């Protein structure tokens, strides 16, 4: 028999408080504009403002891209864990590591109808999750092979007038240490999205503790004297203006997204840019993710509650935790407008590629250190 | 003069301060003002800042009392005005008390100028007021005085007990004005300083407001029997709407028209250069010198300052657009003037003016022309030394400009072929300072090895003390609007005879000569700093004796700070003059420090901090279209 897992209805899930554990980071790690990975923060920008009106469209064919046929795995992730563990001397005790974008696929579940597909292993006590690339490559492909809206708005100029306004929006040092000219000049940089900075925390709901990995865009002053305390983190995204109460309907409706994604990594501040339906950027404005959710309840034009969110995330964990305790491989999947989490063992085996040799070594030298120590 | 402009042209950035009351009770008691309780203007300040020399020199010559008798009766007059400040302006996180050091060789010969004058008033026509001048023994007593009173302070007024107190003595050089302007460029440029700071700077000169704008922080105010607000928020917007100009070939910004407004500004007039024959600022000159920057704006090609560095290029569009109008405006001034007082020598008004002028002021041949253009070129380096002393610290303490007289805008030729460059120099001693700028009649106030060389007929440097020198009123009515015609200051000849000698002075006043330290104090109530410097100075586990703060338990004054040599912690507290006019404390819950700034090794850039919200129109549309048609 295949297993399965029932999606209720919000309702079923709602009332209940759910604790989750403050998110800590612990280890954090870059890449540069040529995609060589370094420890720490070296790829980490400070906020500053963009010039109000200026054309999102502007140097859309230099733009260098980071190729999505390319497929990464964890690698950073275990990577930046691993030098956490040689530092102390210790295994985390987190249970479940992950990228946040199937975190925030797990927590909107409840109340999003598209479907997502994903690969997990389990080792040592542990458990390991990623997206099925096959899968997020064939929906590429699909929605690309669709035919083009009437305004002609390409999806990739969709994803360039999102880059374009990170790049508006930061710079290399803190204020106090870049030069005006490098202030001014910012319109005419060519864009990157191979440099990133990815945090690494941990996290907790109701009886798991859980490592996430995520992109952070950027920083609003210096990080603090002592690890664990609260960080000024920035995100920074783009949408159309919101002329009337309709497009109203499905910002509040992406607010759910922005929220636990924003919420995970314990993200403070969100600073959107709107942008016309030709590209010229027009205004931008400030939300803190403590209060997103309080401001779509007050409007009441979309219908959810990060309460469910949570509470349904601990309980899926925990139903993994139950259904995955030996080596191998799992798929998991949720069927379009599905009502039910679909679980299949898929290789009896190994890891496929979801885990590197150099976190095996890593482990197993690490649990011989044990044997010796005791 | 400045004001009475600033008033008539602006009048909605002035306001009333709200004045809280001392209690006096039956018995003729004082209640003091509760300060811990939310301000009474309806807005929190969380830095104040006092130019001290805005409260020293009223009181020893006040309009409205006799003269204080000693100096310890006028210390205690200096602390209770002090006092009513605090009281008022209630700072939640800084106070720093700042005193005039050592200045810059361009300003010691605008005090040179003043005071050879009230001298030869004096000996024309008791506590001397040149007294009050670096090094002197009465500075040395105030410099004491406050120490005390800060540390009093912080054993007993509970709204003082979360305060720094930062204090700026004599010994430390620079003008109290270009003290407070470090210490604030200093906080802007640490990564962790709040953008929306509220700060508040207490002093009589009216180029405060300008130093308000040229700060950037938009909250900023300025304080001056009642008190007045200035808000630089509410001048920002005036200028706003007064300085737009359609359709420029470049991105408009208006922290860069801001600049070459305040830039115009000192153009029309300051203390370290003679004021242009062309403007003076009861003609409106600035108006003149804005029509003549829209008009040119369009073409220039950009704004004429950028970060307190001025493009000389442009600057000869400005210059070209005055020189087109001298003529008109000379006779524009004659006219009223020779109308005007009809009703109630060199003749500008007439041909040939310019000859006529360079013969009798500069006392040249007036066909040599490339003099006046060699005048121009010195006087365009005067003006790009004082922009940046007011917008990147002093650029050089040696510089000075050598005459008595200014040119005329049509002898600015080329200023695009001009290098300007400039040296950092020696900072003057404090008995160097003194005989720079004190006449011989006031010579008590200086060690005696150096009498004999302001009187004796036989002194290597005489010259330089004349005991009578011409004045030109210049047809001005006043011997304070004319000019004094002194000589300059040979300054390696004044240098030479106190190198020689010094060997004479006591071990008091070669001691006294030397630099000296600025010192934070604090209660020992302070939520994490007093924790803070307690370990790492004064516990058995001895750190080193430099300091780095951590903004977020400092409450955002950021800085390093150093352990004070022979200095022991909590001991008594012990008034330091003669009659005990005030109370000793048995155990001082205070504690000092020296201090140390975070150095502007960078320039300081004019632009609004990220984060900054900027308060709400004070000014309505009507006030906007009113000033646009003006
Ligand atoms: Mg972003």
């Amino acid at each position: 028999m295949p297993i399965e897992f029932t999606i209720q209805p919000p309702d079923h899930y709602a009332g209940v408080n759910e604790p989750v554990k403050r998110p800590r980071e612990f280890t954090c790690f870059s890449y540069d504009r040529e995609r060589r990975f370094h420890l720490g923060d070296r790829s980490l920008k400070w906020f500053y403002p963009a010039y109000i009106p200026s054309d999102l469209s502007r140097g859309y064919q230099n733009w260098q891209r980071h190729d999505d046929s390319i497929d990464e795995h964890l690698d950073g992730l275990l990577a930046a864990i691993a030098d956490y563990e040689k530092q102390t001397g210790k295994p985390i005790d987190a249970h479940v590591t992950t990228w946040r974008g199937m975190m925030t696929k797990i927590m909107a579940t409840p109340y999003d109808q598209e479907e997502w597909e994903m690969n997990a292993t389990f080792y040592r006590g542990c458990i390991f999750i990623e997206e099925n690339h096959a899968f997020a490559r064939r929906k590429k492909m699909m929605e690309s092979s669709r035919p083009a809206r009437s305004d002609g708005i390409s999806p990739n100029l969709m994803q360039y007038w999102g880059y374009k306004f990170e790049t508006l929006s930061t710079i290399p040092r803190p204020w106090g240490e870049v030069s005006r000219d490098e202030i001014e000049s910012r319109d005419d940089e060519i864009v990157n999205n191979m440099e990133q900075y990815c945090s690494v925390v941990r996290t907790g709901f109701g009886n798991t503790i859980v490592c996430l990995g995520g992109e952070v865009d950027a920083i609003w002053d210096a990080k603090p004297e002592t690890p664990g305390e609260p960080i000024n983190w920035v995100e920074l995204k783009t949408s159309r203006m919101i002329t009337n109460t309709g497009i109203q309907t499905a910002f509040d409706q992406k607010l759910l997204k922005y929220w636990i994604q924003s919420f995970l990594l314990g993200v403070p501040r969100i600073i959107v840019g709107f942008r016309d339906q030709d590209g010229i950027l027009r205004s931008m404005e400030e939300y803190e993710t403590l209060n997103i959710p309080y401001e779509v309840r007050r409007r009441g034009l979309a219908k959810w509650d990060g309460n469910v969110c949570i509470r349904f995330a601990a309980l899926f964990l925990q139903w993994l935790r139950l259904n995955i305790t030996e080596e191998g491989v799992w798929r998991i999947r949720r069927p379009f407008r599905g009502s039910r989490i679909e679980l299949t063992k898929i290789e009896q085996v190994g890891h496929g590629a979801i885990i590197t040799e150099e976190f095996m070594n890593w482990r197993i030298k690490l649990d011989l250190q044990k044997a010796k120590q005791q | 003069a400045a004001f009475r402009w600033l008033s008539n042209k602006y009048p909605k950035i002035i306001s009333p301060v709200v004045e809280e009351r001392p209690i006096v009770m039956p018995d003729g008691t004082e209640i003091p003002v509760d300060a811990t309780r939310p301000n009474p203007n309806g807005e929190e300040f969380d830095n104040l800042y006092l130019d001290m020399n805005g409260i020293v020199h009223p009181c020893s010559h006040p309009e409205d009392k006799p003269a204080p008798k000693d100096e310890e009766e006028m210390m205690i007059e200096i602390f209770k005005y002090t006092d009513r400040i605090v009281k008022m302006v209630r700072p939640r996180k800084i106070l720093m008390i700042a005193v005039d050091g050592v200045a810059p060789r361009a300003k010691m010969n605008q005090q040179r100028s003043r005071r050879f004058r009230a001298a030869q008033e004096a000996k024309e026509k008791a506590f001397d007021s040149n007294s009050i001048t670096p090094g002197t023994p009465f500075m040395d007593i105030l410099a004491a005085s406050l120490r005390y009173w800060c540390a009093y302070k912080l054993n007993t007024d509970p709204a003082w007990a979360k305060l720094k107190v930062i204090i700026s003595d004599a010994t430390v050089p620079g003008e109290g004005e270009h003290k407070i302007m470090e210490f604030i460029r200093s906080q802007r440029s640490s990564p962790e300083h709040n953008p929306n700071t509220r700060h508040v700077i207490y002093g009589l000169d009216a180029d405060l407001i300008m130093l308000g704008l040229a700060t950037h922080e938009p909250h900023f105010r300025v304080l001056r029997k009642p008190f007045i607000w200035l808000h630089v928020s509410i001048l920002r917007e005036y200028l706003a709407a007064e300085l737009e100009v359609p359709n420029l070939p470049f991105r408009w910004d208006l922290e860069r028209a801001i600049d070459d407004w305040v830039f115009l500004c000192f153009f029309v007039g300051n203390d370290f250069l003679p004021h242009l024959p062309a403007l003076e600022i009861r003609e409106n000159g600035i108006d003149t010198l804005t029509a003549i920057w829209k008009d040119n704006l369009p073409i220039m090609g950009g704004y004429l300052t950028k970060d307190g560095h001025v493009d000389l290029e442009r600057a000869q569009y400005i210059l070209n657009g005055l020189a087109k109008q001298e003529d008109a405006i000379f006779r524009r001034r004659r006219e009223v003037e020779e109308r005007r007082e009809a009703n109630a020598t060199v003749r500008l008004w007439e041909e040939g003016y310019a000859d006529r002028y360079y013969e009798q002021k500069f006392k040249v041949d007036p066909k040599d022309i490339e003099f006046r253009h060699k005048v121009g070129r010195a006087y365009a380096e005067g003006l790009a030394w004082v922009l940046q002393y007011y917008y990147q610290g002093c650029p050089s303490w040696e510089w000075f400009y050598p005459y008595h007289y200014a040119p005329f805008a049509a002898d600015f030729v080329d200023l695009a072929k001009m290098e300007i460059k400039f040296e950092k120099g020696r900072i003057s001693r404090p008995f160097e300072q003194l005989m720079s700028v004190l006449p011989a009649a006031s010579r008590h106030a200086i060690p005696e090895v150096y009498h004999d060389l302001m009187t004796d007929p036989n002194s290597p440097i005489i010259d330089f003390y004349p005991e009578e020198f011409e004045i030109d009123l210049n047809g001005k009515k006043m011997a304070w609007q004319g000019v004094a015609l002194l000589p300059f200051i040979e300054m390696p000849r004044l240098l030479a005879a106190m190198k020689e000698r010094e060997h004479l002075l006591s071990e008091e006043d070669r001691a006294r000569n030397e630099p000296g330290f600025d010192v934070l104090l604090i209660s020992d109530a302070h939520p994490g700093l007093y924790e803070d410097i307690t370990s790492h100075f004064y516990s058995k586990k001895q750190g080193a004796p430099k300091f780095k703060l951590n903004p977020r338990r400092s409450d955002g004054l950021a800085g390093k700070v150093e352990k004070i040599e022979g200095y022991v912690p909590h001991g008594s507290l012990v008034y330091p003059l003669a009659r005990n006019s005030m109370p000793d404390v048995d155990y001082d819950r205070s504690i000092t420090v020296r201090y140390i700034m975070p150095s502007s090794a960078h320039q300081h850039k004019s632009m609004l901090l990220r984060g900054v919200k900027l308060p709400p129109p004070a000014l309505s549309r009507s006030d906007i279209e009113i000033i646009r048609s003006k």
